[PDB]
């Protein structure tokens, strides 16, 4: 426990730094905020454009011309601007449905990842997944996926079974392994060898069909008790 | 100092036989980058950084120790 | 078979609209931002189109590769594992694909250029050689960390428990399964060889794009109520205050006809972006893991999967 706490406490820390020293983490959020504003200015600037009208001020045409003139012009402005809304609208509808599709991806992580523990690999961030902490951020949300990534490997020599008496044994959970002398049955993600006794292993049929079985003796828990 | 590419005519960078991770991806696998004096080099990108796992039909490799990362999304 | 990217085009607004007429291009100055906000759009697509392919395939840290010698306990991947004697190593099956799918400069004649993808069909096929060589040796764990060799048939012993069959099944049946699997692979070749209707999806995307270009092009030849659909003719025959009124309609017309073409992409392009993520998922959960989500990874309980790229696409063998 102690260790993990530190690893986790430490791990938190770096985030501050990852965030403090970098503007390029939040690009996504940072972007959305642009594209909107980006798309407004465009929408606005369109006000200043002639669209082939004599001028992009409405009241000028009004001022200078007699309306049956302005009628024809102010079309183009209207025709022009009116169009230029639909462009702006549509762009939103599309964009806005690119968010709606990224809400649900949050509304999911928030549900599965936070509220649960997610089994879906690399949904909740590289590694097996432990928990998560949301943090809002402006027009956004930010998860901190605390995940568990294994580290230091040791080769071993595995064998899928064991002939004990000619019965097989297969591990009940996680591989057999040996370091080359004694065979050990371990759990699969964290080397923690254990002597092999019938409680680690269940028996299926006789040996031979197995491909790669190896010899060994599977100690009996009971026998020492029956030893007396 | 012109390097004709699969992408187009690249002017002002120095082809490099070496291959590094991608930096300013250009096209067709050509990723420019700034470093060496220094000038912009344009070099076929290295998908990843190679590895090969020693497989062998009896050989398993079990992590002994772990980490806890924290990432962000 | 999922689409993944789509052909990244890009389109000059100007010369598409105005061939070689400042007089035109001058008019085009009026509408202003249009010409430059298309390119903003069509880039926004064309940028991500290489983010899709980034996410789908490049989930793998380090390009792996199989051992020299194939001892898999009897499963036989030679079909899928890269074909060393190919120049570009696209393992056999992948090549059926590149044939089963299908001018390039014909569309790029009116400013409608087609920028090449960030990744190249040669690279794509290195990744899916990794993914597929880490899947084989390393189990799934290579998604969760340092790849860990584990002997295959001591993997398919796990990818069983995942479906709730005790493993003593596997070893006791190993031979059989290998055959079932080896055989099963085979049919795919045939399913693919003898049929053009497997790849419809991929095959379609490639159409609708090209389909939508030609339309875009043909629009050049249409009058939109102009006296003629050649720009320079109006220019030639008329004195500009005449052409002014015409060349509107052309510009007005064509300019519109871009937005139609643009928008169609934006929508379509977001129908891919939503099918990338469906790949970027299967690739993650299905390949790199073992999926519990029923019928996500194909009818039946799910054992593993092998991606195979295909042009603008990807193909899983579940
Ligand atoms: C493999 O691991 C086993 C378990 O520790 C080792 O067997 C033990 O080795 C230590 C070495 O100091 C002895 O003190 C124990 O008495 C051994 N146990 C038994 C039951 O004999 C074995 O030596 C290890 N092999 C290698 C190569 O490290
Ligand atoms: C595991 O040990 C057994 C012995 O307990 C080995 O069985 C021997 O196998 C050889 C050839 O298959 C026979 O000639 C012997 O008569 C067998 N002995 C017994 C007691 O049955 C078996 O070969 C060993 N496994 C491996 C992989 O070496
Ligand atoms: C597991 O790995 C961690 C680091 O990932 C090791 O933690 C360090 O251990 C050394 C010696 O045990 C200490 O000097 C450091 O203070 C530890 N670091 C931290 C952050 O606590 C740990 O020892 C490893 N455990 C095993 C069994 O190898
Ligand atoms: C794996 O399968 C492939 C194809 O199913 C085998 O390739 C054939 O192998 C035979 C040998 O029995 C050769 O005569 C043929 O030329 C091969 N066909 C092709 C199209 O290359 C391969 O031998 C199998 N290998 C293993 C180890 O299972
Ligand atoms: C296990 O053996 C392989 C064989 O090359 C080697 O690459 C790997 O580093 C070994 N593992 C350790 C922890 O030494
Ligand atoms: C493993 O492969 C080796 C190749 O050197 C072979 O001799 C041995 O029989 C195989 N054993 C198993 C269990 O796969
Ligand atoms: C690149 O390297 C090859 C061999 O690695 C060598 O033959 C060639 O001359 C080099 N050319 C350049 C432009 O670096």
């Amino acid at each position: 426990q102690k260790l993990i706490a530190n690893q986790f406490n430490s791990a938190i820390g770096k985030i501050q730094d990852s965030l403090s020293s970098t503007a390029s983490a939040l690009g996504k959020l940072q972007d959305v905020v642009n594209q909107n504003a980006q798309a407004l200015n465009t929408l606005v600037k369109q006000l200043s454009s002639n669209f082939g009208a004599i001028s992009s001020v409405l009241n000028d045409i009004l001022s200078r011309l007699d309306p049956p003139e302005a009628e024809v012009q102010i079309d183009r402005l209207i025709t022009g601007r009116l169009q230029s809304l639909q462009t702006y609208v549509t762009q939103q509808l599309i964009r806005a449905a690119e968010i709606r599709a990224s809400a649900n991806l949050a509304a999911t992580k928030m549900s599965e990842c936070v509220l649960g523990q997610s089994k879906r690999v690399d949904f909740c961030g590289k590694g097996y997944h432990l928990m998560s902490f949301p943090q809002s951020a402006p027009h956004g949300v930010v998860f901190l996926h605390v995940t568990y990534v294994p580290a230091q490997e040791k080769n071993f020599t595995t064998a899928p079974a064991i002939c004990h008496d000619g019965k097989a044994h297969f591990p009940r959970e996680g591989v057999f392994v040996s370091n080359g002398t004694h065979w050990f049955v371990t759990q699969r993600n964290f080397y923690e060898p254990q002597i092999i006794t019938t409680d680690n292993t269940f028996v299926s049929g006789n040996c031979d069909v197995v491909i790669g079985i190896v010899n060994n003796t599977v100690y009996d828990p009971l026998q020492p008790e029956l030893d007396s | 100092n012109v390097f004709q590419t699969r992408a187009g005519c690249l002017i002002g960078a120095e082809h490099v036989n070496n291959s590094y991770e991608c930096d300013i991806p250009i096209g067709a696998g050509i990723c420019a980058s700034y470093q060496t004096s220094q000038s912009i080099i344009a070099y076929t990108m290295s998908l990843g950084a190679e590895n090969s796992v020693a497989y062998s039909n009896n050989s398993i490799a079990i992590p002994t120790n772990f980490t806890i990362s924290v990432t962000t999304e | 078979i999922l689409p993944v990217s789509m052909t990244k085009t890009s389109v000059d607004c100007t010369m598409y609209i105005c061939g070689d007429s400042t007089e035109c291009s001058n008019l085009l100055l009026q509408y202003g931002s249009f010409c430059t906000q298309l390119n903003r759009a069509l880039t926004g697509i064309a940028v991500e189109q290489d983010k899709n392919t980034q996410e789908v395939f490049a989930q793998v840290k380090q390009i792996y590769k199989t051992p020299p010698i194939k001892d898999f306990g009897g499963f036989n991947f030679s079909q899928i594992l890269p074909d060393p004697s190919k120049p570009s190593k696209r393992s056999f099956i992948e090549d059926l694909l590149f044939n089963k799918v299908t001018l390039i400069c014909a569309q790029k004649f009116n400013g409608l250029t087609v920028l090449p993808p960030l990744l190249t069909d040669e690279m794509i096929a290195q990744y899916t050689s990794a993914l597929l060589a880490g899947t084989i040796t390393s189990g799934w764990t290579f998604g969760a960390g340092a790849a860990l060799q584990i002997p295959f048939a001591m993997q398919m012993a796990y990818r069983f428990n995942g479906i709730g069959v005790t493993q003593n099944v596997l070893y006791e049946n190993q031979k059989l399964i290998a055959n079932q699997f080896n055989s099963a692979i085979g049919k795919i070749q045939d399913s693919l060889s003898s049929t053009a209707s497997a790849l419809g999806k991929l095959q379609d995307v490639v159409n609708q794009n090209a389909q939508a270009l030609n339309t875009l092009v043909k629009q050049l030849s249409s009058n939109f109520g102009a006296i003629s659909s050649v720009l320079n003719d109006i220019l030639s025959r008329l004195d500009p205050p005449e052409a002014e009124v015409q060349i509107d309609r052309l510009i007005t017309g064509r300019l519109q006809s871009l937005q139609t073409y643009v928008t169609q992409q934006l929508i379509r392009a977001a129908e891919i972006r939503a099918s990338a993520n469906l790949a970027a998922t299967k690739m993650s959960e299905c390949v790199l893991g073992q999926s519990k989500r029923v019928d996500f990874c194909g009818k039946g309980y799910h054992l593993m999967s092998f991606p195979q790229s295909a042009p603008h696409g990807v193909v899983f063998l579940h």
